[PDB]
């Protein structure tokens, strides 16, 4: 989920670094392709009734939905000041999806374009 | 030439060849069953026949040894548990090693049959050529079949000379190889009553020779011989496969429904014994008893025999397994080690609820806990949103009697939740997985593949039958029609 | 000995027991 | 075998869409097609009806028991309405979910209270009536749409929910929703 909510960057106008939230990539309503979930679900493998068990609590006995952090670095340059508005480039790290809880996240760095209006 | 579908047609009009045929059929129908046995035996494990019986092993002759009263090995064990110090010639490799000695025999009468075919028994000696006297030759087989089937009723089951076969209590708990009296009555067509085999034998026996007798001596109609066409042996041969899935039918319901000759100690259980509640009666009227007597929770439930805790459990249901889940059920759910005890489950109000058992056709059930009086109290929600009856909510706490787990009792959702969903299945039970790898999912009893695997050759012998009546009917036409 | 007990206490889990299909014309 | 002749050209039957039910204590019009069911999710419960297409499409009159001499007691609408979040239906998710959507925090399910009002009846009866609408994260048929109206007589506190559907709402069960609602005369 590239995201950048929630972002509180403080510095200076060549550049101000801060966090963001990071939501889960899935609602605890996402279903599994078994029909297992947070919100929802069977909370166990059902097609198999005799397996379903804490070997795989990762999978099925528990859905984790929490969310994360990410950072970001922004640079200002090309400023209008007649019309209010700046342009910039920034630069993001942000965690992956975790699945559910079933895999570690992987770093993504993502490079771009800003712009924005002031007041 | 001929279709290789027409091949076995050569020994049509070969009496000898026939012979020989049917010699070399025997012999490797005979070979089968000794190869079976030796197979089953290798892979069979009799260190515990309460939580790990035969069909609980994929056994399939086995159990059909043990009916008639192989019971002991040359292993030094015995399938009722105890030691067998004297197994004689007559244990389950005896009666292996004479099927494979059986098979070698017939194959070497099925060769020398196949050389002298050429035998002037089979020539009639009115116009010299080759007939068979087919009235005659059923007379004869009718007669000895019908001295077999009486010897068998009345030496063999009665226990006057044979040993008896299997019997057992209606819970299958205390079943033996017994000798069994003849019930001459109306109850002697009880289906489940054991004492109406030794009575069907004997009076079928006699019945048997009797007619047997009347087929040597009185000769038949023109008209019935020209209207079932007795010169032919493809008559006898539609007539044959007809009897044959006709009785391979009533076997295979008998294996389905149960019987006296399908006990639950060497099949398994049956599916009905799952639907009406059979094993879950017998275990809560035994613990309805003892409890008016005195006794506790606790106490009452490890005086219910693990033996019978097993038998009130789906996955020995013979009607949850899979076209290709192969092998034992062992191999699909783990070997049974150990009965947890009676799971009783409680909420905050202290109300006793109970799960609701999963049905014989559904794969997966949604876990519910009912009340004494109907109503539902408790559920594991596929919604855990704006629901009403989920675990937590209701605070359902469970407590064990008479397993490994008696006087435990378990609070946390987490844990209550899984044991209501092992509740769901019957009685709860620990089992070893890691010795087969098992996939955790339901296999087929024996008595399951038993049926399946008939029915299926009832229906494919009703279109033989009728193929082969039609052959025989409609042979002057075989081959086409007269075209004037 | 309380059969009324039993068959109300053998329907929540299994309502195809045979105890609960026999002579329940009279419940 | 018992001769009674069949109705051929026999004008109509009763079609207004709903029976009257009396039970103890009140009467209330329940829609013509719902078939009674026996749950109780509360125990204080003595009637319970259901839609023959959903059971979402729900109605119940709680009795219970109170000790305030009159629902007026219970300060206000809203003051009332705030004791009895249990009949929405806890809510059994437990781990933090911020990625539901206009959900604050951790919340999988809401309750927007479209309304509140009195209602006075003939007798000297007087009613609170509440239209809610309870929305899950999911969203079950765009949310489920409660109507409450309740009154304290005699010692206890009468209640009628009924449930129904937003896709059901917009369908056309509001108007025999509101017909159930409009007339629980309880005295
Ligand atoms: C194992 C039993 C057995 C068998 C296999 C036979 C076979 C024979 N009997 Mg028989 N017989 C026996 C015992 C036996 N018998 C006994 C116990 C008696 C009394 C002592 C006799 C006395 C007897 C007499 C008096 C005669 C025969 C004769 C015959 C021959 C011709 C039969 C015939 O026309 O069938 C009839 C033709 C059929 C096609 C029968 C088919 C069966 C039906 C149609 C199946 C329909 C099933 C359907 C789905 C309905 C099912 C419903 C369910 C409720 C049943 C044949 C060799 C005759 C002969 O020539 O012998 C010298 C003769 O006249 N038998
Ligand atoms: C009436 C026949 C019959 C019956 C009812 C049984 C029943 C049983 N046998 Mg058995 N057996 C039989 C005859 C039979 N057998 C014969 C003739 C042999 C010699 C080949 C064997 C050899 C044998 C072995 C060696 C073993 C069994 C085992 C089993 C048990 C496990 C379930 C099972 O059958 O596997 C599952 C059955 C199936 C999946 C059936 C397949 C369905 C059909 C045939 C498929 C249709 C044909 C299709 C076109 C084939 C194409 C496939 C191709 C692409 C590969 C079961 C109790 C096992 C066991 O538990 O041992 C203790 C085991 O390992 N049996
Ligand atoms: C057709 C019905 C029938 C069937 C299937 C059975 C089945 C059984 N009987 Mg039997 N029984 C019957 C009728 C039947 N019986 C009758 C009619 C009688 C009264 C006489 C009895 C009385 C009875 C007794 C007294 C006992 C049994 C026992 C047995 C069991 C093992 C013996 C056996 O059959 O091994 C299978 C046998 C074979 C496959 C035959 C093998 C043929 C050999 C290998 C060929 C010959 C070998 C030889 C070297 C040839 C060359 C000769 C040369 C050296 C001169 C078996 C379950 C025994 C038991 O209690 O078991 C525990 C036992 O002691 N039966
Ligand atoms: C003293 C008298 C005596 C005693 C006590 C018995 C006792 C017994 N006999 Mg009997 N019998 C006797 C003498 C006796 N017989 C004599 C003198 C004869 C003549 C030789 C027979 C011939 C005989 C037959 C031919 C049968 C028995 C059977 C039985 C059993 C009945 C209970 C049972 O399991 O049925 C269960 C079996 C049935 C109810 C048979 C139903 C068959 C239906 C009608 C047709 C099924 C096939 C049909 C084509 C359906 C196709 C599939 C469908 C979906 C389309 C029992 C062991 C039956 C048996 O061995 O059962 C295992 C059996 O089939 N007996
Ligand atoms: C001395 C010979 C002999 C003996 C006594 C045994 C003994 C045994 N064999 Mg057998 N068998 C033998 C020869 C023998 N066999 C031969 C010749 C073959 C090749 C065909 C085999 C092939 C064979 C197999 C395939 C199997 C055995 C098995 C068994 C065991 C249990 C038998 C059983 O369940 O009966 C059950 C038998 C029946 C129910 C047959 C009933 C007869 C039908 C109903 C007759 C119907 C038609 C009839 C003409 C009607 C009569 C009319 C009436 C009026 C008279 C037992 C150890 C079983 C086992 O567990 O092996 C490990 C098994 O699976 N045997
Ligand atoms: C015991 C019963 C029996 C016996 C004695 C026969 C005998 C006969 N049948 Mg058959 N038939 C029967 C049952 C029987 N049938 C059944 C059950 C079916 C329906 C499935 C038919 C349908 C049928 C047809 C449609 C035809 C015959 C024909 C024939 C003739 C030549 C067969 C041949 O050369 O095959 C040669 C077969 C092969 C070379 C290979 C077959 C391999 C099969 C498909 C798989 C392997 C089978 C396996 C090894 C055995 C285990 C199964 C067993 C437990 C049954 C011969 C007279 C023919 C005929 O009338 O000729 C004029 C003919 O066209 N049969
Ligand atoms: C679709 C079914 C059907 C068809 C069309 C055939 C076709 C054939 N059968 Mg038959 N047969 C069948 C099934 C069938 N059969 C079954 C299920 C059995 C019992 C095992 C047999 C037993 C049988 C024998 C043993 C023989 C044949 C033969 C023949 C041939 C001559 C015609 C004949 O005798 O008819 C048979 C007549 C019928 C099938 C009609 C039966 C009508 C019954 C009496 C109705 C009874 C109803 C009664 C109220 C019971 C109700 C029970 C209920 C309560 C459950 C022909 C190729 C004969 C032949 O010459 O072959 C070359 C022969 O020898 N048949
Ligand atoms: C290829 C030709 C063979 C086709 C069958 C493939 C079987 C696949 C397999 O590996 O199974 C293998 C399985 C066993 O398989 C193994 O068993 C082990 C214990 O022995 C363990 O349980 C393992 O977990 C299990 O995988 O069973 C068999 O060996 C097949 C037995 C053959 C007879 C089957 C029953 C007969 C049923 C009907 C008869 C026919 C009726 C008419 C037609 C319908
Ligand atoms: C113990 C182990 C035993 C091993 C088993 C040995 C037997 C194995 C082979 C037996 C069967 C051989 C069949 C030969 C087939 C064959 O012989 O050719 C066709 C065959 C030829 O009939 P004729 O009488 O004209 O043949 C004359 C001779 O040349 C044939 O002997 O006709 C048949 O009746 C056979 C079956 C109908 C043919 C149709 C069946 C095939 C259709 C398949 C469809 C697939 C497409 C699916 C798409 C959805
Ligand atoms: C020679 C001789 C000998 C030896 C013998 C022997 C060694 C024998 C054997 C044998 C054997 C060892 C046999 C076996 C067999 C087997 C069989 C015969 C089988 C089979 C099969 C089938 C037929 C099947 C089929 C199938 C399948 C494949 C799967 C599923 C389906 C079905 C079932 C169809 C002696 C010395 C004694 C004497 C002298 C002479
Ligand atoms: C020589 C001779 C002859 C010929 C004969 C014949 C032709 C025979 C045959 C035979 C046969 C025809 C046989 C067969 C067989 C079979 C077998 C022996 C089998 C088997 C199998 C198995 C062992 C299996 C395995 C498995 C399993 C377990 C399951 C499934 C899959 C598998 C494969 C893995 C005549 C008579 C002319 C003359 C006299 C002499």
């Amino acid at each position: 989920l590239f995201t950048i909510k929630e972002f509180d960057g403080k510095g200076t106008l060549d550049s101000f670094s801060g966090d963001f939230l990071v939501p889960s990539y899935r609602g605890s309503t996402f279903l599994d392709p078994k029909g297992r979930g947070g919100a929802t679900g069977y909370d166990n493998a059902i097609a198999l009734p005799a397996k379903a068990d804490a070997d795989e609590i990762q999978r099925l006995n528990n859905k984790s939905y929490t969310p994360g952090k990410g950072s970001a670095v922004f640079s200002v340059a090309k400023v209008d000041t007649e019309t209010g508005e700046i342009a910039g480039v920034f630069e993001s790290i942000q965690p992956s999806d975790t699945e559910m809880g079933a895999h570690p996240a992987k770093d993504i760095k993502i490079t771009g374009l800003w712009y924005g209006q002031l007041t | 030439g001929l279709p290789w579908y027409r091949v076995h047609t050569v020994v049509i009009n070969d009496p000898g060849r026939l012979i020989s045929v049917h010699l070399m059929h025997t012999a490797l129908v005979a070979g089968w069953a000794g190869a079976m046995t030796l197979f089953e035996i290798a892979v069979f494990d009799p260190s515990d026949p309460v939580l790990n019986p035969m069909w609980r092993q994929g056994m399939f002759v086995l159990p059909f040894l043990t009916r008639l009263g192989v019971t002991q090995s040359w292993g030094g064990w015995t399938i009722s548990g105890e030691t067998s110090s004297n197994p004689g010639i007559w244990s389950y490799e005896g009666a292996a090693a004479s099927h494979i000695v059986l098979s070698g025999l017939l194959f070497l009468a099925s060769v020398w049959h196949w050389v002298y075919w050429d035998l002037e028994l089979f020539r009639d000696p009115r116009t010299g050529k080759t007939a068979l006297d087919l009235p005659k030759i059923f007379g004869i087989h009718l007669f000895l079949a019908g001295l077999l089937c009486f010897g068998f009723g009345a030496f063999h089951v009665t226990g006057v000379f044979g040993p008896g076969i299997w019997v057992s209590d209606p819970y299958g708990l205390t079943g033996s190889v017994q000798p069994v009296a003849p019930s001459w009555g109306a109850e002697g067509f009880d289906p489940y009553n054991p004492g109406g085999v030794p009575a069907h034998h004997i009076a079928a026996g006699i019945l048997g020779v009797l007619a047997g007798l009347f087929h040597l001596c009185v000769r038949p109609s023109i008209r019935l011989y020209f209207g079932l066409s007795m010169g032919s042996i493809e008559s006898v041969l539609s007539s044959s496969i007809a009897a044959v899935f006709w009785a391979a039918f009533v076997v295979a319901g008998t294996m389905w429904y149960g019987s006296a000759a399908t006990p639950i100690e060497l099949f398994g259980p049956t599916r009905y014994q799952w639907d009406q509640g059979f094993f879950q009666q017998e275990i809560q009227k035994r613990v309805a008893q003892s409890t008016s007597e005195g006794l506790s929770v606790s106490e009452a439930w490890a005086k219910i025999p693990e033996k019978l805790a097993f038998y009130d459990y789906i996955g020995n249901n013979p009607a949850k397994g899979g076209l290709f889940r192969t092998g034992a059920m062992n191999s699909g759910d783990g070997i049974a080690v150990g009965w947890l005890g009676h799971a009783s489950f409680k909420d905050q109000e202290g109300r006793e609820l109970f799960v609701r058992r999963m049905p014989t056709f559904f794969e997966t059930f949604p876990v519910v806990l009912i009340d004494k009086d109907g109503v539902v109290r408790a559920d594991v929600p596929f919604r855990k949103a704006e629901s009403k009856y989920s675990i937590e909510q209701v605070g359902v706490s469970v407590t064990f009697y008479g397993g490994e787990l008696n006087g435990l009792t378990f609070t946390d959702p987490s844990t209550v939740k899984k044991y209501a969903r092992k509740a769901q299945l019957g009685e709860i039970f620990e089992f070893d997985r890691s010795t087969l790898q098992s996939d955790g999912v339901f296999r087929s009893s024996p008595r399951g593949w038993f049926t399946f695997g008939h029915l299926s050759f009832a229906l494919l012998f009703f279109f033989g039958h009728i193929w082969h009546g039609s052959r025989t009917i409609f042979r002057d036409v075989f081959a086409g029609i007269d075209e004037d | 000995q309380r059969v009324r007990t039993v068959l109300d206490m053998d329907d929540p889990a299994k309502e195809e027991t045979v105890k609960e299909l026999r002579k329940d014309i009279n419940n | 075998a018992y001769g009674e002749g069949a109705n051929v050209f026999g004008r109509v039957t009763n079609k207004s869409g709903f029976v009257p039910y009396a039970g103890d204590s009140f009467a209330l019009l329940l829609p013509s097609k719902w078939n009674p069911s026996d749950e109780k999710e509360v125990d204080s419960i003595v009637l319970r009806y259901a839609d023959n297409f959903d059971a979402v499409n729900n109605v119940y009159v709680i009795a219970q028991d109170t000790d305030k001499s009159s629902i007026q007691d219970y300060g206000s609408p809203e003051e009332f309405i705030s004791q009895f979040g249990y009949l929405l239906g806890r809510q059994a998710w437990a781990g933090q979910t911020v990625s539901e959507g206009g959900f604050d925090a951790n919340k999988v399910s809401s309750a927007a209270l479209l309304g509140v009002a009195t209602e006075k009846d003939k007798k000297g009866k007087t009613y609170y009536k509440f239209e809610i609408l309870s929305r899950t994260a999911d969203g079950n048929e765009g949310g489920r749409h409660q109507l409450v109206k309740a009154t304290v007589s005699n010692g206890k506190l009468y209640l009628l929910k009924v449930q129904a559907g937003d896709k059901r709402w917009f369908k056309g069960t509001d108007k025999e929703c509101l017909g159930v609602l409009d007339s629980f005369t309880v005295v």
